[PDB]
């Protein structure tokens, strides 16, 4: 049995053009614990992502805060990418400055 | 602090 | 000289209890044996005790609810114990009180001449 | 109120990369303290609050040590649980084991938990008499019996009842300043033109400690008729959370809704409406 | 007699050091050593009876034969069973399990004194 993940992309400070801020990707809800969570830059990855500890809920599933440093423009497009085994193809959330 | 004893199964 | 199928730590023998038993048969099966039931002396005895990883009656007990904590001959160690839960046992996290009609294992201390 | 001292130690194995990867994560009233990872440059205990570090390294040493026979435990675990089940070695699959305190304004223990689950799935667990075990397959029935003859059930209350209580109370101190700290909310509200006649009213609530936060909207002073949309609250990452509250409200209409921040950081609630530039 | 030593256990006519300290493979071997003794050698199903209960894991008298290619023990015997990596060092819990590790790491032990 697998839980498929949750993802939720967003910026830990207001974010404003040209101002360097923190991009974060949480994601919940999920087994296996193995999971693949790429942070992109205009469909890239990014090298320097740190990630949270590996913990679960009470429910078993896993969560985990992924997070980079990034400087929101309004050319740019941020997202997450996450590959995990419940899924056949990875799912992609892009950052709204708007949520 | 941790638990000394985990559950040998 | 203690006997091969039991345990020698500082002069004195100990051996497990072959039953899980109530504190009174444990504090009753050790006199029988001429040994007595697990007595805490030092903390390097009962870090070594602590070791074995083993759930055992200790010697310690409480009359009652009010009542405080009972052992004699003059050795100043008392380790902290964590109702009708009147008697303290040992286990990996220290003592604990414990239901004295609620069967464990047993550690005797018999000390040879 | 409530106070808690929690354990979630994972083992994930490996097919093949080597040893399975062990986790061990401290948690002190819902805030992570401590951490172990066998995946990391040199694996130990390490502080994940700063409020730890005021722990010598008679404690760090203690702990480093626990975690490291916990995940040699874990591994066997592992091994014996695949011969229960019969599966193959190429594929991941996952030990999990929660156990803590629960106490409340009384320093006393309210309730006592050690869990465990084998690929997400409930194995074997601590009833709250800390006396018994509930098994839930054949495989969980041995090593209930297995726990069974070697008094696990009595070892597990004794820490549960002593040491994690006692602890709980040393790390409550240590860290008073941060734990119960109050980091009142930054509220805003964002305008989004969602229709030609609707609009989405987005009540943002930032920065905010501790995690438990009311946010509602409301239509002239009255609580909401059509469907409001809110995300699950969501760490920043520096130790404050996250949330917003949305209603797709009619163009014209953006005055006669009013947002309602409550949070135990502010003293007075806070009243929040769409500010239009003039 | 059969008695051992102040903080040495005696079972079945052997006396046993279980370490409180941390300590590197070669150290823990070093210090069996001199204390006239050796690591400990579990061939024996049970040889830590009383110990039983114990998860901890203590470093045990085994070493890697690179001419043999196998595990040997610090006798020259060669084991049977509980078994990877010739590079690292065993240990061993007295609840029967076995466990490899780099011999540089900091462990528990236990030294059986030698007639
Ligand atoms: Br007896």
């Amino acid at each position: 049995i697998q839980k498929t993940p949750q993802i939720q992309v967003y910026s830990r400070h207001p974010p404003e053009n040209g101002k360097p801020n923190i991009l974060n990707c949480y994601v919940t809800q999920f087994h296996p614990p193995h999971i693949e969570i790429q942070m992109l830059k205009n469909g890239k990855k990014i090298p320097k992502v740190e990630m949270s500890d590996m913990s679960f809920s009470k429910d078993w599933s896993f969560y985990i805060l992924a997070h980079t440093e990034f400087t929101p423009t309004e050319t740019d497009t941020y997202a997450c990418r996450v590959k995990h085994d419940s899924m056949a193809e990875p799912k992609t959330v892009y950052w709204d400055r708007d949520m | 602090a941790m638990a000394p004893r985990t559950l040998l199964l | 000289h203690c006997p091969k199928e039991w345990i020698s730590y500082s002069h004195n023998c100990y051996f497990i209890g072959m039953e899980r038993k109530s504190w009174n048969d444990s504090l009753v099966s050790c006199i029988s044996k001429n040994c007595s039931l697990l007595y805490i002396d030092s903390e390097e005895e009962q870090d070594f005790l602590q070791s074995l990883s083993l759930i055992s009656w200790t010697g310690i007990l409480r009359k009652g609810r009010g009542q405080p904590w009972v052992w004699k001959e003059d050795s100043i160690f008392k380790p902290k114990i964590a109702d009708e839960c009147n008697c303290a046992m040992m286990s990996a996290s220290g003592l604990t009180a414990d239901n004295c009609t609620t069967l464990h294992p047993y550690l005797c201390k018999c000390k040879f001449p | 109120s409530p106070h808690s001292l929690r354990y979630f130690t994972t083992a994930v194995s490996r097919p093949g990369l080597g040893e399975p990867r062990f986790i061990i994560v401290g948690y002190v009233d819902d805030t992570q303290f401590v951490r172990f990872d066998s995946d990391a440059e040199n694996p130990r205990m390490e502080p994940r609050a700063r409020w730890i570090e005021q722990e010598g390294p008679e404690y760090w040493e203690r702990e480093t040590w626990k975690a490291r026979d916990m995940g040699r435990n874990f591994r066997v675990n592992l091994r014996t649980l695949l011969g229960y089940y019969n599966q193959s070695n190429d594929e991941s699959h996952t030990l999990q084991w929660m156990y803590g305190c629960d106490v409340g304004p009384d320093g006393r223990l309210l309730r006592g938990y050690c869990q465990e689950a084998y690929d997400g799935q409930d194995y074997i667990s601590l009833n709250e008499d800390l006396r018994s075990w509930t098994a839930n397959d054949i495989a969980s029935q041995i090593s209930k019996h297995k726990s069974e003859a070697v008094d696990e059930a009595h070892q597990q209350r004794a820490y549960l009842q002593g040491p994690c209580v006692e602890w709980l109370h040393r790390y409550l101190r240590l860290g008073n300043e941060t734990l119960q700290r109050s980091d009142p909310p930054k509220a805003h509200v964002t305008h989004h033109p969602r229709s030609e006649d609707e609009v989405t009213l987005r009540c943002w609530a930032l920065g905010f400690y501790p995690a438990d936060i009311t946010l509602t909207w409301q239509l002239n002073g009255e609580e909401l008729t059509q469907d409001m949309e809110l995300v699950e609250t969501r760490p920043a990452g520096d130790g404050t959370f996250q949330k917003w509250a949305a209603v797709v409200v009619p163009l014209g209409k953006e005055q006669y809704y009013t947002c309602h921040v409550y949070h135990e950081g502010l003293p007075e609630p806070l009243t929040l409406r769409w500010e239009p530039p003039p | 007699c059969c008695v051992c030593l102040d903080k040495w256990v005696g079972h079945q006519c052997n006396c046993y050091f279980i370490s409180k300290e941390e300590k590197s493979w070669k150290r823990s071997r070093d210090f069996c050593a001199s204390q006239n003794s050796s690591l400990l050698q579990p061939q024996s199903r049970n040889e830590l009876s009383f110990m039983n209960f114990s998860q901890t894991f203590f470093w045990i008298g085994m070493h890697y034969s690179e001419k043999r290619n196998a595990w040997l023990w610090e006798d020259g015997t060669v084991p049977s069973k509980d078994l990877i990596r010739p590079e690292h060092c065993i240990v061993y819990s007295p609840s029967k399990s076995v466990s490899a590790e780099s011999c540089e790491n900091k462990n528990r032990y236990i030294c059986k004194k030698l007639p």
